[PDB]
RNA sequence: AGUGAUCUAGAAAGAGAUCCACCUACUCAUGU
């Protein structure tokens, strides 16, 4: 498997395994929702009395603490929403319980027994009904799902009735061939009537 | 290249007991046989008693004329001991009424009745007299190991036999299959002759790892079989050495609850010494595992081996007629050779071979008899035209090799002036053929004199007539190397084996300077009674001894006027090329390039191993090639 | 510059002058090209992240401290650097690594040049003395090193370039038959060799970014779906079309280079800047950027905005469809 | 025993051939 080149193979001077520290690794797993862990990290003035700050950086007025910090990237920097309470969702929350507080052809249509009363909606691709985790039990290129019937573990589906009718006919074919212009004939899809009725003519 | 790099630098900054074996049992068969047919084959097992045996027959039953029995051998080692006891066997001094002969090794005089030589040196005698007028029976013995020496003899003596009636002829194999020898030599009767009954497994499926089925094999036999040695077969010393390695460290982890088991090699390199450790008891408490190439299918004993692996494979000499080119491959055993490795266990006691392949690949998967059809014609053409056959492409052999192979042949040999351009043997042809050489080493050699440097060059010749001399052991490859280079010459390699020829007959040693100038004694050895010989032949013929004061450059044009065919280019973009053919080569890793001069090489042996290499090379002057050899140099063929 | 000038920059002060009023232009070239060039909009993580990561990939010389001193005085004595007039200050604390600390200096490199071609002449005598061929296994450590490089030595063409002569004077008058000369006239990396090593640069820059983390906040990495970050890494231009259609073609991949940095250039610390709204969603620019506004019509074309909305809207539908009697 | 010296910043209409450095590279003789 040498499509690495050959100063990617080359090591550094101290000490393949050495680059895998995104992920070099797997990466066909679609990547968790990871996210909003948050910190808060932390003479004198003659305003205030405290410590730390000059007249001319305090912040009580001239009378005679938790940081938004531990940054690294640059959208956990902006984050309109960074320190959540939930104070407007809840207000909102408020605002919905107040405005909370606040004929015959159906008839005619049931001559035939129904007496109940951009894609098909009721497709549900069997890799929705494998929702729970299975190893790929499906494959979005081909867009065929494997089961017990018609699949198998590099591998082909299973040729059933039919297919396994044509696997009879060219083992016929390659008997036909392995035993008896004619040079050519000896093989199915070259003389296919002739082959299909002499294995017609072998069930007599 | 080199230049670059300076350039950057710069910028930078008793009678009873012989009575004893199984030919004695048919000795009244054999006359009967001998007498009444001119040719015979004989089939026995080895230690039957045919070479000691058959020959001593043969002189009673056929007696008083001027008049010798030839035996021919494949294997120097087996004329040599084979004469030996044979002269005690009679009562009679080797030398005189039994003797040898080998090449420049000759123990014969004018009393010897019974003589018993290489095939290699009963075709030399072929050349000299294509009658062999001086044997009255000539008795062509291991003849299963299908030697080219003794093929060529084979189709020389069915052709000598319909101009001599008074020449009987006795083909002895240790392979019970004769029909083919029997139809070849025109319906030849058949006589077929101490080996236990050795037990014959075989794998139930096609092996495709056949090492390590043969290591788990030699430690399952040491756990679960009773006492008996076990001989592996395995292919060269590089797999020899491994599975020695695995075979001793798996074995010490087993001792934990089996008993001591000493493993060796065996390889064609080894040094003398532990070649004999092959032979040492089998510990105390214990067993031993002999790891061999072919060398004991045949050529050896190992006195206490019970179980043979088989991995049917070996190491083969391979040629191609369509290419041109010889090469030296990992190859399946013939069904001969498997009966052969089969039956190392079986000497001592019942036995059993352990086949590491099925019983269907034996029967009907290795060809029967492996040398005609895995060779380089040219030796064999220029001795065929000595015996004057003009019409080779119809020579009556019981395997003709391909005609591509035979014209290819004469195409060098013409290039190589023994023969004209009508397939006529030239004076060089003919005196050639009075060598005991391959055609590019003889043809060197006679030249050498007209280089002002054939003291050298038979010097050289006789080197290259030998193994490699220079010990590198695979623990201490710096010393071994030090060692070499105080002989080394920087792009001549030919003129190191002069220099260290020269220091082993200095005034100033034998045997352990050998050792402590990691020299194999046996190959200088051999190299100095070869160079003995060979002047000889050259006082015997008249070519006359000559040096200069020191000149390389007469040495490079003497070898260059043999072996230039031979000769291999620096590429000027790539590796290094060669002249004929046209192969791409590398200098072979044993030596250094000098890539200032170096432009052109020329190269002794051709090695092919997973990739081409040339050994043995030596610098030349590409305008010495044309002056030596322009019908060769002729860009028209090019 | 900084590799042929390589420690003579740090005594001279026009050309650091004109290194950072340069630096500057190249910047406000590339907002110029967005129509605003503001400093929160543009961090130093839009420039010298390196081009695989999405980012430009600039190479800084000019977030150093200049040097300065009397000006009255300093054009009479060699005054000590007695003063520092800052350079580029971005908002950010982002410490940008310089290419002059990343580069050898020369007399660093020609005393361990004259040593490591002292230390190959040496085992060259010895291989030689040894009778072995010199592989290049052994030189490993000192292969990067020395003026020309080592690694010269064993390159795929040295018995090619073995009779290469007159090379410097050629690739030198290139100026006078080349419209565009390689600024690198001087130095030839097949008879030279790479003389510098920057891939220690963009590392450290990545970790002077803040990581890869601090890098990707920046990006749109985390509005893509991506199971890793580690699976992170124009045909048109040769249609025949039009002369000022080729305008629209550089305008293509501006795009992309908007859109991957488009959460820190439409980012909301912005000094002054009113809250327009994009066409039919509800995405709101911080000012008229031409590209990124192309950008955000482009992803969310068809009301997408709304097919998003709507869709969630209904599927939360059929999920209260679905529990209607457990709630 | 060291403090202190911090520009920019965006709206309309119009324009516009691009032409260049961020991955290293080579060892079997089966026999005689
Ligand atoms: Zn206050």
């Amino acid at each position: 498997n040498i499509h690495i080149p050959r100063y990617i193979r080359n090591q550094p001077w101290y000490y393949l395994v050495h680059h895998r520290q995104l992920d070099i690794d797997n990466n066909s797993e679609p990547k968790i929702g990871m996210g909003i862990k948050d910190e808060f990290k932390l003479s004198f003035c003659r305003n205030c009395g405290e410590a730390g700050h000059k007249e001319k950086d305090c912040m009580e007025k001239p009378r005679k603490v938790l940081v938004r910090a531990t940054d690294d990237d640059w959208d956990s920097r902006k984050d309109r929403w960074y320190g959540y309470s939930g104070k407007e969702y809840n207000e909102l929350i408020s605002k919905w319980e107040r405005d909370k507080r606040n004929i015959e052809l159906m008839k005619l249509e049931l001559y035939k027994d129904s007496v109940g009363s951009t894609r098909l909606r009721e497709d549900k691709a069997a890799y929705l009904n494998d929702i729970n985790s299975t190893e790929s039990n499906y494959d979005p290129k081909s867009r065929l799902y494997k089961t017990e019937t018609l699949g198998a573990v590099m591998f082909r589906r299973h040729l059933t009735g039919e297919g396994l009718k044509l696997n009879e006919l060219n083992q016929f074919a390659r008997s036909h061939a392995k035993e008896m212009k004619e040079k050519v004939q000896h093989v199915l899809v070259a003389n296919p009537t002739k082959y299909e009725y002499l294995k017609k003519k072998r069930e007599q | 290249p080199e230049r670059w790099e300076i350039r950057q630098l710069i910028a930078s900054g008793i009678s009873a007991q012989r009575q004893t074996l199984p030919v004695y049992a048919m000795r009244s068969e054999l006359i009967q046989a001998v007498r009444d047919n001119q040719f015979l084959v004989i089939v026995g097992e080895t230690g039957s008693g045919k070479t000691t045996q058959i020959t001593q027959y043969l002189d009673e039953e056929g007696f008083s004329n001027y008049g010798m029995i030839g035996c021919t051998q494949p294997r120097r080692v087996a004329a040599v001991s084979v004469a030996k006891r044979v002269a005690e066997e009679v009562g009679c001094k080797v030398g005189h009424d039994v003797g040898y002969t080998i090449r420049f090794e000759d123990v014969t005089g004018p009393d010897t009745r019974i003589k018993y030589m290489t095939d290699g040196m009963l075709q030399r005698e072929a050349l000299l007299d294509p009658e062999m007028s001086k044997y009255s029976v000539i008795m062509l013995d291991e003849a299963h190991e299908r030697t080219v020496a003794t093929d060529v003899l084979f189709a020389l003596l069915k052709k000598a036999a319909i101009k001599r009636p008074e020449l009987k002829v006795i083909v002895t194999s240790a392979t019970l299959n004769s029909a083919k020898f029997s139809e070849y030599f025109l319906n030849c009767p058949i006589i077929n002759i101490k080996t236990f009954p050795v037990e014959v497994l075989y794998s139930q499926t096609p092996q495709m790892d056949y090492i390590e089925a043969a290591l788990d094999c030699v430690i399952d036999i040491h756990i679960n079989e009773g006492p008996g040695d076990i001989l592996v077969f395995l292919t060269g010393q590089e797999e020899i050495d491994s599975c020695c390695e695995i075979l001793y460290d798996r074995v010490k982890t087993l001792g934990d609850s089996i008993g001591e088991l000493l493993i060796l090699p065996v390889y064609s390199a080894l040094p003398s010494e532990i070649q004999s450790k092959i032979f040492e008891p089998t510990p105390k408490g214990s067993r031993k595992v002999v790891f061999a190439t072919n060398i004991a299918e045949t050529s050896i004993t190992i006195d206490g081996i019970y179980y043979v692996v088989d991995p049917g494979f070996a190491k083969i000499n391979i040629y191609n007629a369509r290419a041109g080119i010889e090469q030296l491959i990992v190859s399946p055993i013939s069904q001969a050779q498997a009966n052969q490795r089969k039956g190392r266990a079986g000497r001592t006691g019942p036995g059993k071979c352990y086949r590491l392949y099925t019983e269907s690949a034996f029967y009907n998967e290795m060809l029967e008899n492996t040398e005609i059809q895995r060779q380089n014609l040219s030796h064999t053409i220029l001795m065929l035209k000595a015996m004057g056959i003009n019409d080779l492409l119809k020579f009556d052999f019981m395997d003709p090799p391909p005609k591509n192979l035979m014209l290819n042949a004469l195409t060098e040999l013409y290039h190589l002036q023994s023969l004209d351009d009508e397939g006529k043997l030239t004076n060089l042809g003919k005196e050639m053929s009075l060598f005991p050489m391959d055609p590019t080493l003889s043809r060197s050699l006679l030249s050498s004199v007209d280089n002002q440097c054939s003291d050298e060059i038979v010097t050289i010749i006789s080197m290259l007539s030998v193994q490699n001399v220079f010990y590198r052991p695979k623990d201490r490859q710096l010393e071994a190397d030090s060692k070499k280079a105080k002989f080394h010459h920087p792009y001549g390699d030919h003129l190191t084996l002069l220099n260290v020829y020269t220091r082993w007959q200095q005034a100033n040693y034998s045997e352990q300077y050998c050792k402590t100038n990691f020299l194999h004694f046996r190959h200088l050895k051999r190299a100095r009674d070869v160079k003995s010989q060979i002047s000889m032949i050259f006082k015997k013929i008249g070519l006359k001894l000559i040096s200069c004061h020191s000149d390389p450059d007469l040495i490079r044009k003497t070898f260059v006027s043999g072996f230039f065919m031979n000769a291999a280019k620096r590429d000027s973009q790539v590796g290094y090329k060669t002249i004929n053919g046209g192969t791409e080569v590398g200098i072979h890793p044993s030596s250094s390039l000098y890539g200032k001069e170096y432009e052109y090489v020329m190269y002794h042996s051709i090695v092919l191993t997973s990739r081409e290499y040339m050994s043995q090379v030596t610098s030349i002057e590409p305008q010495w090639l044309l002056e030596v050899a322009p019908h060769f140099y002729k860009a028209g063929d090019a | 510059l900084f590799t042929y000038f390589r420690e003579a920059i740090v005594a001279t002060e026009p050309l650091l002058d004109i290194l950072v009023k340069g630096e500057t232009r190249i910047q406000n070239r590339v907002k110029l090209g967005l129509n605003s060039k503001m400093p929160t909009r543009f961090p130093p993580a839009v420039f010298y992240t390196p081009k695989e990561l999405g980012g430009l990939g600039m190479i800084s010389a000019s977030h150093i401290l200049i040097p300065a001193s009397d000006l009255s005085w300093s054009k009479q004595t060699d005054t000590g650097i007695t003063h520092f007039r800052a350079g580029m200050t971005h908002e950010d604390e982002k410490l940008i690594p310089t290419i002059f600390r990343y580069i050898t200096t020369w007399e660093n490199e020609f005393l361990d040049s004259q040593r490591v071609w002292a230390e190959y002449a040496t085992k060259r005598q010895e291989a030689i003395q040894q009778n072995r061929r010199l592989a290049f296994e052994e030189l490993e450590g000192s292969w990067d090193r020395g003026i020309p490089r080592i690694s010269t030595l064993f390159q795929r063409d040295r018995h090619t370039l073995a009779y290469d002569r007159g090379h410097r004077i050629r690739r030198e008058f290139k100026q006078y038959s080349l419209e565009r000369n390689s600024p690198f006239w001087w130095t030839n990396s097949h008879h030279d060799g790479k003389l510098w090593n920057l891939n220690a640069y963009r590392t450290d820059v990545i970790q002077a970014l803040g990581g890869i983390e601090t890098i990707l906040e920046h990006t749109l990495f985390k509005g893509t779906g991506f199971n890793s970050w580690e699976g992170l890494f124009d045909s048109m231009q040769f249609k025949k079309l039009t002369h000022a259609q080729r305008t629209g073609l550089s305008q293509i991949p501006n795009r992309r280079f908007t859109l991957w940095w488009s959460p820190t250039i439409n980012r909301a610390n912005v000094y002054v800047g009113f809250l327009v709204q994009l066409d039919l969603t509800g995405i709101f620019l911080h000012g008229k950027i031409p590209t990124l506004k192309i950008s955000l019509i482009q992803i969310f074309r068809a009301h997408l905005w709304q097919k998003i909305h709507e869709s969630i809207v209904f599927d939360i539908c059929q999920i209260l469809d679905g529990e209607l009697d457990v709630l």
